[PDB]
């Protein structure tokens, strides 16, 4: 989701932080996220995910 | 509107299942400490903005 972007981070909490994807903290590396409604999102929910 | 929270348990895990937060951020406290403490006083203030 759009408002968990922010969890992806080290020492972040919440449902994905805390029990889907997990980062440390002596993690030299790079988050990219964008933006995927035209492609992952289709009429009356994807439920794919 | 200022509310004192007093004589609880902050599970803060039933947020989960509906709430989502487009910002969290935390001042003086690491998030994944959040569930290992105890606080003295704790007050929320409430607006919309
Ligand atoms: C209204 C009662 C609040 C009392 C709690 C007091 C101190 C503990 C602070 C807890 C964090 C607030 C909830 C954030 C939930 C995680 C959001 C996320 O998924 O990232």
């Amino acid at each position: 989701r759009g408002d968990e972007v922010r969890q992806i981070a080290p020492g972040q909490t919440g449902k994905i932080a805390d029990y889907n994807y997990k980062l440390p903290c002596d993690f030299t590396g790079c988050v990219i996220a964008w933006n995927s409604n035209n492609l992952d999102s289709k009429v009356g929910g994807n439920y794919n995910y | 509107n200022r509310k004192r929270i007093s004589n609880c348990v902050a599970d803060y895990s039933v947020l989960y299942n509906s709430a989502s937060f487009s910002t969290f951020k935390c001042y003086g406290v690491s998030p994944t400490k959040l569930n290992d403490l105890c606080f003295t006083n704790v007050y929320a203030d409430s607006f919309v903005i």
